[PDB]
């Protein structure tokens, strides 16, 4: 149960990590709406942002956090250099793709799938 | 006489090859001196500066020297002898004669599955 | 000398598509006024040289 | 054993009339002109271009082109439903489903080949056991929607008997080879 | 042969056609759905049994390496005549 | 003598034995096992902790002079702890020699990356976190390389499928290149090409 | 009957130039310089 | 081929070449589109008899790599080695040893 | 092969070592005569092309497909070369140094390539082992290795050619050696028409 840290000894330099990658992003938002021509506004690349996080909030495990820290930090990378696209930004919001019901009778009535 | 060209680009000519090598097998028999008496690094390296220093101080032309060598130019085989010094150094500081640092688990190296 | 054989090459290859139109449809369909050995002609109306 | 490309071997000295020969390859541009002149020979020559559609580059009987199910003398299509084919296919371009037939022969009910998916490879004609699915010489075949090109049995059958006359042929000139 | 439905949609060999409810024929409207005309099994069928005088015949389909893998029929029964489970082609031993 | 059977040499098993003795006993702190191959290569597995000195041993020592990395790369072995095993394929100009050197990593565990002996590793080492997901340390730049901008998962582990998980088509509502959940109108059909007799007696693994 | 292959000729094939072959050709610097200085001088007259 | 001999001067004389004598297109040098048949030969397993397949498996002569040493197996004045002797010296070509 | 402990057959061997060379003449032509259309001459293209095109039609001729071969199998080749192949080879072979001549006369001593490709991306030779470049670079920059010298693999052994070594690691270096390689390789092509040995073509191990 003992492993080999990778950046953080425990989980509060990781969320430290979390909170200066989160500020990164949290920056970089409005020069991202203004750069790349976004239909979106400053508020929901924040909330998308946020949303992120809060999809990657429940881990406690120090080594996990730190690889989501370097991952998001490459995604950061990619946004302020403009390498992703307007597609690229856009993908996070699938606003082309129907979400589907998370009820039992709109699942029955759909299809097979669980 | 004296070499034109290395024929290797970014190789610059050396117009003392003897008295570089010879300072380069000293000192590096020298920082080979500090490694443990037990180090098959230092053994082993002791024995191949010795050799070319033995050489090195027998033969006084540099196309025999080369010959004898077997290390391609003579700069090359001075470049040779001062990237084995830095590997002393960075091999005395890593210390690699100590015992194996940690057993790998029983499958790890069983091909196939 | 040559060129008055490459004339008359030239000459031949021109009054040697029937005639004036044979020439014309020739150069207009094809782009080319070669004169070949008919090899034959398939059921379709092809004409293969 | 090697050889040196660019390196030079000792020197030409200087002289007065090499001097004046590399005077006057710089002021003269010397080797512009005969680059020049080598283009000039390249307009003289013939050029190397065909009359297509009415003439057509030369192929071999090995050429693989568009695929064809073949039949036997008879008539009896020469597929057995064996799925060699779609087995080796490498693009998984075959889709074959089958059944026996109303008088117990093993034939197909699908044969389907996807053209778009197809890499024209040969491997189907190379594995089939009785020459069924050949690649034949068309290809000249392009469409204009991306349905045509998904080939079922119907059409496989129709290019085996429209190119039967050349397919056989091929075959005859090749098949010792292989 | 080919037959065509009460649609009138032309039947394959396979006995495929699509019902007159089925809306997949709007990709025949303004089309063709293109069927095989020459019909293997009747082909086959046109074929004169090859009346042999061994009790085993081989087949390859005929042309040697361009037919298919040699196989063997036993014509024991008198009662029917061997198929080839290649080629089709039927054979009846004479006992004449 | 037999024509179908590929001859075999056994000078450069021998000199493949003893060169990987001569690296086994000059480096005991790291090298855990030492093979030489039936086709005449030699493998040596080390800790992932001895991989800068193994390789600047190789390197820079006179006797090995290994200083042309042919290439690194992953290999993903989903049933061992540490999944991912680390290659490094070395050439030796000096002595016509090539080496491999493996070591082991799992999803959380990274490596020690290679830049700065071989600079050919930056670009190696980014195909393998890009494919992987095995993290370097010190490494320049590490950032995905040949997968797509914003690409989630790593597709050359094994349990990755092969379809991946999402497809790009243009919607014209939005005028964009859009992501959905992959919907394959043919299936890819996976085969069982696996005869159900053993084959080589030679590899006969012992019952459990 | 007789194994027929694609080979070579029992002859051999005929040698097979590789080598770079410029032609050598042009006038001498002398005589070139020698024509240009000429024809400056009679259109300078 | 069909060129004036006019015209074949001076393609030659501005190219520096003799261009006719290894023309770019093809005439009538090459093959004959149609063959006569072959008969390939068949390779050296093709006989009846000494010919057992035990005797010429090479693919079942590969054996697993010999662990030379192990951290678990082994469990553990010489001269320093080589993977190979040095590479010999490449030869200058006497064939054109410069361009 | 090396994975199955299994030989093809020294007629499959050479037909891979002479459809390699044909192979290294098509790839170098692509090379260079794309490197000078991308300085801005496009004429030894077109004629490279064409040559380009002759050489397809070999490969269609013995696979049937002009790019996509899948001829080199692992036990040796697909099929036997069709008869007259070698007469075609030969034809072409003896040709084509006058091609190579005249893209070399073209571009070689022209003093606007020479300014485009003299001291233009120099390579050191211990930069180009520690970057790990292989091939044209390492013998542009001088380093004499060669794979097929050093570690010799079908009868790349038994034929005999010249490395091309660079001297200044530069793009006219680079250059000088492909071109130097296609007539190597051209060498090597006629030194396998006249050494094509009888024999099988798969290995004869069902
Ligand atoms: C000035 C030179 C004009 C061209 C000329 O005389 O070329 C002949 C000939 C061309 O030599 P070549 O390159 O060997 O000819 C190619 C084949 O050998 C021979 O070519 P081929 O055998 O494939 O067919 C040749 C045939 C081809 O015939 C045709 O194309 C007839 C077209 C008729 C259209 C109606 O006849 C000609 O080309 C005859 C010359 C036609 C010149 C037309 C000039 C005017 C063009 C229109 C202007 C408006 O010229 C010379 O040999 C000397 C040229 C300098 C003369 C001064
Ligand atoms: C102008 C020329 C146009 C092209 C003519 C045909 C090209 C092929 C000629 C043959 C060939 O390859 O020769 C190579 C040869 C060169 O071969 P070389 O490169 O081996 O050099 C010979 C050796 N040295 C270095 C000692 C000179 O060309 C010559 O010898 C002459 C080239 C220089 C003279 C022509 C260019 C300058 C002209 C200036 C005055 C204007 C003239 C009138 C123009 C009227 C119309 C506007
Ligand atoms: C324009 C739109 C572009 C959108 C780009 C989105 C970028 C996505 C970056 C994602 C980066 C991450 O996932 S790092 C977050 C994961 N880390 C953690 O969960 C650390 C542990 N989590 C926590 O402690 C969580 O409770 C909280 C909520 C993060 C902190 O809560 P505290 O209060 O107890
Ligand atoms: S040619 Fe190859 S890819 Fe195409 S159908 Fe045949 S086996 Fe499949
Ligand atoms: S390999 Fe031939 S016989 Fe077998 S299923 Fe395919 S086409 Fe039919
Ligand atoms: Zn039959």
């Amino acid at each position: 149960t003992s492993v080999k840290p990778i950046f953080s000894r425990d989980l509060n330099e990781a969320k430290r990590r979390v909170r200066e990658l989160y500020r990164a992003w949290y920056r970089e938002v409005p020069n991202t709406v203004h750069l790349m021509q976004l239909d979106i506004t400053v508020k929901q690349g924040r909330d998308k942002v946020r949303e992120m996080f809060m999809k990657n909030a429940h881990v406690t495990d120090p080594r996990v956090v730190d690889l989501l820290v370097i991952k998001g930090k490459m995604e950061l990378q990619e946004t302020i250099k403009v390498w992703k696209q307007r597609t690229h930004v856009m993908r996070f919001f699938h606003e082309t793709e129907t979400p589907r019901p998370k009820d039992f009778l709109s699942k029955f009535y759909m299809g097979h799938d669980p | 006489l004296l070499k034109k060209t290395t024929g290797l680009v970014g190789l610059a000519v050396c117009d003392t090859p003897h008295e570089r090598l010879t300072i380069l097998y000293t000192k590096t028999l020298d920082i080979l001196k500090h490694f443990p008496k037990h180090a098959a690094y230092r053994k082993y390296t002791e024995q191949i500066t010795n050799e070319k220093l033995d050489m090195v101080k027998a033969e006084p032309d540099v196309k025999k020297l080369e010959a004898l060598l077997q290390g391609g130019e003579v700069e090359e085989v001075i470049l040779q002898a001062e990237k084995e010094l830095s590997l002393a150094r960075k091999m005395l500081k890593w210390k690699p004669w100590e015992p194996l640092v940690e057993e790998p688990p029983a499958n790890q190296w069983k091909w196939p599955i | 000398m040559e060129l008055v054989e490459v004339l008359k090459r030239g000459v031949q290859q021109v009054t040697g598509h029937g005639g004036l139109r044979g020439l014309l449809r020739v150069f207009f369909r094809a782009n080319d006024i070669r004169i070949g050995t008919l090899v034959g002609e398939d059921k379709y109306g092809n004409k293969y040289y | 054993t090697y050889k040196y490309v660019n390196k030079k071997e000792q020197e030409s000295e200087v002289d007065m009339k090499s001097a004046t020969d590399n005077a006057a390859r710089i002021l003269m541009w010397t080797e512009l002109i005969r680059g020049l002149g080598m283009t000039l020979s390249y307009l003289f020559r013939e050029p190397a271009t065909i009359n297509y559609p009415f003439e057509k580059g030369p192929l071999s009987p090995r050429f693989r082109g568009e695929h064809a199910l073949r039949r036997y003398p008879s008539g009896e299509e020469r597929c057995i439903a064996c799925k060699l084919c779609e087995a080796i296919c490498p693009a998984q371009a075959i889709t074959i489903e089958a059944e026996p037939r109303a008088d117990g022969s093993r034939r197909t009910t699908r044969y389907d080949i996807d053209m778009t998916k197809c890499i024209y490879c040969g491997f189907c004609q190379e594995a089939c056991p009785v020459d069924a699915i050949v690649e034949g010489p068309n290809f000249e075949f392009s469409t204009e929607t991306h349905e045509e090109l998904l080939y079922n049995k119907e059409k496989l059958l129709n290019n085996g008997d429209k190119w039967e006359a050349e397919i056989a042929a091929n075959i005859q000139a090749d098949y010792l080879y292989r | 042969g080919v037959q065509v439905s009460p649609s009138g949609e032309k039947i394959t060999h396979t006995g495929q056609v699509y019902d007159e409810k089925d809306y997949r024929r709007v990709r025949f409207v303004d089309r063709q759905k293109e069927v095989n005309e020459n019909f293997a099994i009747d082909l086959i069928a046109q074929q004169p049994v090859n009346e042999v005088e061994h009790r085993i015949i081989a087949c390859d389909g005929g042309g040697g390496a361009l037919g298919h893998p040699k196989v063997y029929i036993n014509l024991d029964k008198e009662t029917k005549t061997g198929t080839c489970g290649y080629c089709g082609l039927q054979f009846k031993q004479h006992h004449h | 003598k037999r024509p179908t059977v590929r001859p075999r040499s056994d000078v450069t098993h021998k000199q493949l034995s003893a060169f990987g003795e001569y690296v086994a006993e000059i480096l005991p702190k790291y090298v855990q096992q030492v093979q030489v191959s039936c086709l005449d290569e030699l493998e040596i597995c080390i800790h992932p902790d001895g991989v800068i000195p193994t390789l600047t041993f190789l390197r820079d020592h006179t006797n090995a002079q290994f200083k042309s990395l042919a290439d690194l790369t992953a290999v993903d072995v989903p049933t061992r702890q540490n999944r991912f095993e680390i290659v490094y394929n070395l050439l030796s100009l000096r002595f016509n020699s090539r080496i491999r050197v493996k070591t082991y990593a799992d999803e959380l565990t990274p490596i020690d990356s290679i830049v700065s002996v071989h600079i050919a590793a930056n670009w190696y080492e980014r195909e393998v976190w890009d494919m992987f997901g095995v993290f370097f340390f010190n490494h320049p730049d590490l950032r995905r390389i040949l997968t797509d901008y914003g690409f989630e998962g790593h597709p050359f582990r094994k349990d990755f499928p092969l379809t991946g998980y999402v497809e790009l088509r243009y919607d014209d509502e939005v005028k964009r290149v859009v992501a959905e959940p992959v919907e394959l109108a043919q299936e890819f059909r996976k085969f069982d090409l696996n005869s159900p007799w053993e084959a080589f007696p030679a590899y006969r693994q012992p019952p459990e | 009957s007789k194994v027929k292959q694609d080979m070579p000729p029992p002859g051999g094939y005929g040698p097979i130039d590789y080598k770079r072959n410029l032609p050598r050709r042009g006038l001498s610097g002398y005589s070139m310089f020698a024509v240009g200085i000429g024809a400056l001088i009679f259109g300078y007259w | 081929a069909s060129a004036t001999r006019v015209i074949q001067k001076l393609r030659n004389w501005a190219s520096g070449q003799d261009l006719q004598a290894k023309l770019q297109l093809r005439y009538q040098e090459i093959a004959k589109r149609t063959q006569p048949p072959p008969k390939l030969p068949v390779g050296p397993s093709h006989k009846l008899s000494n010919n057992y397949y035990c005797t010429r498996d090479g693919r079942r002569e590969v054996v697993p790599p010999s662990i030379i040493m192990s951290s678990q197996k082994a469990l553990v004045e010489k001269k320093a080695v080589t993977p190979a002797p040095p590479m010999k010296r490449w030869e200058l070509s006497k064939d054109q040893p410069y361009l | 092969e090396k994975l199955l402990n299994i030989q093809p057959p020294p007629r499959a061997q050479w037909i891979r070592v002479l459809f390699g060379e044909i192979t290294r003449i098509l790839n170098h032509i692509m090379a260079v005569t794309t490197h000078a259309l991308d300085i801005g001459a496009m004429t030894p293209f077109f004629w490279m092309f064409e040559e380009r095109e002759k050489m397809f039609e070999f490969y269609e001729r013995v696979s049937g497909a002009r790019m996509h071969a899948a001829y080199i199998r692992p036990g040796g080749v697909h099929q036997d070369l069709p008869l007259g192949l070698l007469d075609d080879i030969y034809e072409f072979s003896k040709n084509f140094s006058l091609r190579i001549d005249e893209v070399e006369e073209m571009l070689t001593n022209n003093r606007i390539w020479r300014n485009r490709t003299v001291d233009i991306g120099v390579v050191t030779a211990e930069d180009a082992l520690n970057y790990g470049f292989s091939g044209v670079m390492l013998r542009g920059s001088g380093i004499q290795w060669d794979l097929r010298k050093t570690q010799p693999y079908d009868v790349y052994d038994q034929v005999e050619f010249d490395v091309p070594i660079g001297s200044r690691g530069d793009c006219y270096d680079r250059y000088l050696c492909r071109v130097e390689e296609m007539r190597q390789s051209l060498r090597i092509i006629e030194q396998c028409l006249n050494k094509m040995p009888p024999g099988e073509i798969k290995v004869d191990d069902a």
